[PDB]
């Protein structure tokens, strides 16, 4: 039933002949048809809450509503397509409206319906068993990835009939005719699935694959797979918007969602316009990283339900990306923004605050949007594997930790990585804390890299242990003295000055140092074990400190060089380096 | 069955056109789009009726709505079968097996143990640990609580408890426990059924699974069920039953949001006033029955926010149940095995297990006495951290070093290995031989020329 | 004057171990104290006043 | 003219009979004395509408009241002979001058920046101060906010920054079409705004800039609404006249009570210190005003001002202008108190597209390092201060009495500039130098080889 507003009090309307639509619906205001959110119903008067502007909206004005909650459309066309909160292309409002503002009250489509795609039936015939999930056909979006496969929407389950397949058709038009118990059903490549509703899967499984971060320091220390959840630093200019793309970039996964919060102008337009520079290096050079990506930026102008909802239609959309069998990313910058968002949110829907001024559902929102990640089986008869790696970042107001943003954050992340601006401030590469690095996810990660017999473990808790016995050691020498401790201690700590510098420090501007191989960082980490066994072997040999520092030189600027020269495909090439060192110990034995 | 529904607002319901509504009364809903969503009458006035949703009011239409009132009050499907068979927070199965055949239906609220009726704990119980036997005795159907903080080993240390619970206990008939989960991590899931199954004990005990991404009234309503499912085990089966609940934290936030989105007076730190007596509804229901074989022994486990023993949850719990098991970060860090707090950590009655005729008269003296060493050597190690090592007496640098070989030898044993109560008396004799003669005033004479070798 | 030097630089330090652990925990810890009676009166009153 | 109205209570008063009223929209209310009152309507229902009147209900009996509907919301005149003359929170004249022919009318509400559309910081913005334009840059579409205080001259700073902003870029080799200026006063004191106007005659800058002054006597509606008029004038410079333009807002603390007294209009139950929860978002409509345009060579800046309550940063307003402004400039109540020139803490003042507002092309290349090296000599001049303070100044150092001489200069030279006082960034480069020259060529860690090298002469 068509709604009239039969009171407005500020952003928040009460419509009557309101009895048709439902609670936490979508509706179009006024004769402007302006976005809104029916929060309340009474009777037949329901009260919406505009997430617009107020203004022009009148008595007598009719109101429609959409008789559905808030939803996103997944499939051809979403692909290489800038979004808003309320999912709105930017640029195709700039091209289309010619205007460098966006009017209140106007509506633009998220994916192009009048953009033609051609459209090909895979593994689907007339006469065969399909379900929900299973792909009907498949259809080629991106110029990177494979031909996107559309498949047969949710809560659909009978005999196809009429296919369309295979033609050129657009996103407003129906591919299958589907027979079910309810007769006949239309179905289209295109399909609409609600942002509070994760992406419906076929089975739950635990992520033992691990995910490519392409840094060093990121795929040793704090490892993160993919499915797999990670927390981070939100502080400005420490150099986060780096790591990020470089994560993005060297990432393993097959696409990425990128869903901001909010945040200042300048940052946003930097993001905006670095966006489309970066390119691909899997086939040589396909298209650019934007094509194979989804964005969706929201500034501090958005509106409060289009910030604390964003993450959901991000989260949504990667899980669309999931429902096909592809692993992806879900990155979320500036997550407190989107939490003291849901905290005016909480203001505006009258629940009493918990405590800091956090809402009620705080705790329950966060673990439902850390626990639609994960590694699993999508539905359908297709039965593709798939993955959804979570990460997150908080940057809260004050900084302290005993926030309910950071308390949620490393609460429900089970990865943490600190961010230090002093370690930024250090003429080093991207800023992490040794000390506030943990992770839960070693054990089964370990179980699973012993598969191929690539172990980080081993030489991680050595070098975990190393870095304590270094920090005490660091500890001693700002007590005592640097020159007061013992040999062990002395080659300690040089060893932990080569590993902060040949080691953890991974230039990005570099070609070879961009992204560390999974063999590059396992040789890495065998070589530098190599050479400490070496020098305790060398210690306890009778041999000086002094005339192996001088010897062993050799050997130091020769592993000081295996970040470098490219391609791991003669890493044997740093092996024999390793049996060098072992001839620096027979050159320790002698002199 | 009545069709007529009039507001909606929030995650509420409100009909009208009913009579005789009960407190706490099974309904079912059937929303527009056939979903049937199970829910609890809140409150009755007049011919009106209010009623809270748990799969919540979203998406739901107003008149193309129908709502069956049973009129009975909560009720649950109890049998007998339930040993070995997974179920969910809403009571439907979870290891994906046919319809389960209840013995008998009962409300899941629980029924108060009558004063007169109830038995004091007695006997004892092997918990594999030392702590869980010398410094803090745990009796058979007393209840006692554990307080962990986030990131430590508490799944690990649950897991540890549960494993070498029966396994050591036969060792003073197999005993029979209960897993309950409320709104926890999927990953925890994995880490407690990988438990279960490790343990072997997943045949003889029952799960009840409320996951996060499920609605906060399921996770509620898990406890329930795990408490008559207990209550029945205890009383009709007349076994053993013992209670293992995990994400109470999470139960109380949730009920937290449930009691503010009513906009109910809240109590202290934003939580509900009924709070206390919502906890000690559980918490009471635990003991032993007078002519009753068997008993309900009840081990909670929660998590203290942002590692803070200060907190409204670790207060109210302590308020509720009797003698807790406090986990502190501090020992966390420092690599050891799972870090009990000496000092903290307690047990109502530790008198009960004690004595002759149960185990031994050594028992208790020697855990006052290592008590007091732990605490003297705590004291003496701040003293000496603060001063300095040479500003120390003899017996400051005995009891800190007792109390660091007490650390690393007796609280540090492992997960897989369940130290037996005579091995854990033993290290305690072996302990207390660090110390001095006169550095016990806590122990007898008798006692220190028996112990001391 | 040495030895006075070593005694007086002993009191210095002794004054800093009492300046670290002791003076700085305490005001942190009665800070926090202060800070979580202040938000919960607060809230109290913010409560009273909703309703 | 409606007289069917139910009820006034306090500013805020009720009418029945209306018919497709809208939100926001102006009314004229005609008191029962013949009295004058303009008035904007707060909400509206189905059978009566809630209007605020600006100069209140008082002495209005609503018996003989009458209500004019307009049937409109708040509209401003924007046109490009807007500048020069001065204006009210109601539009209405100010300083007596004439009345504005507009161009083109548009709404108070205005709309966001497209994502896409917006454009990074790239042309510098000189500031004129020796305190802000050399440490913290700043540059065109960069938020920077300005920290004051009770007893800080706040106004003066303002209006000499206003005066250094139209020679501000004299040097960029846009020079045809001045740069506009907008000074913005809500909740100020006769004699600050006053001088104001004053300094704003005397400087010639009256005739290019623009005057909006909203007093404490005057409505907080009026004081609040001016922000938006200022800012669609701004906008209206920019996006259609294409021009450089630069905003300035003075006690934003003002603003933000007269916005909690607004927010109280509508009987709602505020949040923490008796606060809007929603301020957030009201600041996101406001901040978010200033940035450039893609494909736009006209480039709006906008630099907010904002006292902090009883000396404490901790203030709700300082938290929200934090994390969304880059940067802030704060003041040293003590170097105020200490009988110099303008008291920005080079320790707090910070900026975000600093960066970007400074090197070859933009400023100098001597710019950042000498920047870094001036804080950085300030810092352990601080520290060399506390410790000469402490065992005397027989145990100064060579590095700490350095420090302590070039604390003391910049102290007294660098950091002292002036009210009317305003130096080129050359000139300010040439002082840090010769500053800078009391130090040996070690002495500074900070500097690089190639650039003391072409520097130091």
């Amino acid at each position: 039933e068509y709604g009239a507003i039969y009171s407005v009090s500020g952003p928040v309307v009460i419509a009557e002949n309101m009895i048709g639509c439902a609670m936490y619906e979508l509706v179009k205001v006024g004769h402007d048809n302006l976005v809104g959110e029916v929060i309340r119903i009474d009777g037949d008067k329901a009260t919406i809450q505009v997430y617009e502007e107020t203004a022009g909206l009148t008595v007598g004005d009719p109101v429609l509503r959409t008789g559905k909650p808030l939803s996103v459309e997944l499939g051809p066309g979403l692909m290489e397509t800038i979004y808003d909160g309320i999912q709105r292309p930017l640029k195709a409002i700039k091209e289309e409206s010619q205007s460098i503002y966006i009017p209140r009250g106007i509506d633009t489509p998220a994916l192009d319906r009048t953009i033609k795609w051609q459209f090909t039936p895979g593994k689907f015939q007339v006469g065969d068993h399909i379900s929900g999930g299973d792909i009907y056909g498949s259809v080629f979006e991106n110029s990177l990835i494979s031909s996107h496969k559309i498949l047969l929407p949710p809560r659909s389950r009978g005999t196809i009939t009429w296919i369309a397949p295979a033609g050129e058709y657009t996103l407003d038009e129906k591919i299958l005719e589907v027979e079910f118990d309810g007769k006949k059903s239309d179905f289209t490549l295109y399909h609409t699935w609600p942002v509070r509703v994760p992406r419906p899967v076929t089975e739950k499984l635990s992520a033992d694959y691990p995910l490519l971060t392409g840094q060093r320091v990121l795929d040793a220390l704090f490892p993160c797979v993919q499915g797999g959840t990670t927390c981070i630093p939100g502080a400005f200019g420490c150099g986060k918007t780096v790591i990020s793309q470089s994560l993005s970039k060297y990432s393993n996964s097959d696409a990425i969602i990128y869903v901001g919060c909010g945040e200042r102008g300048n940052e946003m337009a930097e993001v905006l316009m670095e966006f489309p520079e970066l390119y691909t290096e899997m086939s040589g050079t396909k298209e650019p990283i934007m094509k194979r990506t989804t964005l969706v930026a929201n500034t501090s102008n958005m509106p409060v339900a289009a910030r604390e909802a964003s993450i959901y239609t991000g989260i949504t959309l990667a899980e669309y990306f999931r429902d096909q069998g592809k692993n992806v990313s879900m990155i979320a910058d500036s997550s407190s923004r989107w939490a003291e968002a849901l905290r005016e949110i909480s203001g505006r829907l009258g629940e009493m605050p918990a405590d800091q001024g956090f809402p009620a559902y705080l705790g329950a929102k966060l673990a439902s949007f850390y626990e639609r990640a994960g590694k699993a089986v999508a539905l359908g008869s297709p039965d593709r594997t798939g993955s959804v790696s979570i990460v997150a970042a908080v940057s809260p107001a004050g900084g302290d930790f005993s926030d309910p943003v950071t308390t949620a954050t490393l609460g429900i992340t089970q990865v943490f990585w600190g961010l230090d601006k002093k370690l930024a401030q250090r003429k080093h590469f991207p800023s992490i804390n040794t000390s506030v690095s943990y992770s839960k996810y070693t054990n089964v990660l370990n179980k699973f890299y012993d598969s191929n017999y690539p172990e980080f473990p081993v030489l991680r808790d050595r070098m975990k242990e190393i870095l304590s016995n270094a920090e005490e050691l660091e500890q001693v020498v700002q007590l005592v003295g640097k020159s007061a401790l013992s040999d062990s201690d002395k080659i300690t700590l040089d060893v932990a000055t080569l590993i902060k510098e040949d080691f953890l420090q991974q230039n990005g501007y570099s070609t070879y140092d961009a992204f560390c191989p999974i063999w590059k960082t396992f040789d890495m980490m065998r070589a530098f074990i190599s050479y400490h066994d070496e020098a305790q072997k060398a210690v306890a040999n009778g041999a000086n400190w002094s005339k192996l520092a001088d010897s062993t030189g050799d050997v130091k600027h020769a592993v000081s060089s295996s970040k470098f020269f490219e391609p791991s495909r003669g890493e044997k090439e740093v092996h024999g380096e390793f049996e060098k060192l072992l001839s620096t110990m027979q050159e320790r034995f002698a002199e | 069955n009545y069709n007529t529904v009039s507001g909606v607002n929030g995650p509420l319901v409100i009909l009208e056109k009913v009579k005789f509504p009960r407190y706490n009364e099974i309904v079912n809903l059937t929303l527009p789009d056939g979903t049937v969503r199970q829910g609890q009458v809140l409150e009755i006035r007049g011919d009106r009726a209010i009623v809270q949703v748990f799969e919540g009011t979203s998406g739901i239409d107003v008149k193309k709505t129908t709502v069956e009132f049973t009129g009975e009050s909560l009720r649950i499907p109890v049998s007998e079968d339930m040993l070995g068979r997974i179920f969910d927070g809403s009571g439907r199965p979870i290891d994906n097996g046919p319809k389960v055949f209840a013995e008998d239906y009962l409300d899941i609220n629980g029924s108060p143990i009558n004063p007169y009726a109830r038995i004091y704990p007695e006997e004892m119980i092997s918990t594999g640990v030392s702590a869980i036997d010398t410094m803090n005795s745990i009796a058979r159907g007393q209840k006692i609580p554990i307080f962990s903080a986030s990131g430590l080993p508490h799944n690990e240390i649950a897991a540890q408890i549960c494993r070498q619970a029966g396994l050591v206990r036969p060792t003073k008939e197999n005993f029979s426990i209960v897993f309950a989960a409320m709104g926890v991590n999927l990953e925890t899931a994995r880490f407690f059924k990988q438990d279960f199954e490790e343990n072997g004990s997943l045949e003889r005990t029952s799960l009840f699974l409320n996951l996060a991404n499920d609605p906060t009234i399921e996770r509620i309503i898990t406890p329930r069920l795990a408490l008559t499912t207990a209550e029945y085990l205890a009383y009709q089966t007349e076994r053993h039953v013992l209670t293992i609940l995990t994400d109470m934290s999470s139960y109380a936030d949730a009920l937290r949001e449930v009691s503010a989105a009513r906009e109910e007076v809240p109590g202290r730190r934003g939580y509900p006033g009924y709070m206390y007596t919502d906890l000690s509804t559980i918490y009471e229901r635990a003991g032993r029955v007078e002519g009753r074989n068997g008993s309900i022994t009840q081990i909670p486990i929660l998590t203290m926010p942002n590692d803070d023993i200060t907190h409204p949850i670790p207060d109210l719990t302590g308020y509720i149940t009797e003698g807790q098991i406090f986990v502190d970060r501090q020992l966390h860090n420092k690599g050891i095995y799972p870090p009990i707090n000496v000092l903290p950590s307690l047990s109502r009655l530790m008198k009960s297990a004690i004595g002759e005729g149960m185990t031994r008269k050594d028992h208790g003296d020697v855990s006052n006495q290592l008590y007091a060493k732990y605490a003297i050597g705590k004291d003496a190690a701040a003293m000496k951290a603060v001063v300095g090592e040479e500003a120390l007496s003899i017996e400051d640098k005995l009891s800190l070093e007792f109390l660091e070989k007490f650390e690393k030898t007796f609280i540090t044993q492992g997960a897989y290995e369940d130290r037996t109560v005579f091995e854990s008396l033993d290290q305690a004799w072996s302990l207390l031989r660090i110390y001095p003669k006169e550095m016990l005033n806590r122990i007898s004479p008798k006692i220190l020329d028996e112990f001391y070798d | 004057a040495f030895i006075i030097l070593d005694e007086v630089i002993k009191v210095t330090n002794r004054r800093v171990n009492a300046i670290e652990h002791v003076i700085i925990p305490r005001t942190e810890n009665t800070i926090a104290y202060i800070n979580s009676e202040l938000d919960e009166l607060d809230r109290e009153e913010f409560y009273r006043l909703k309703k």
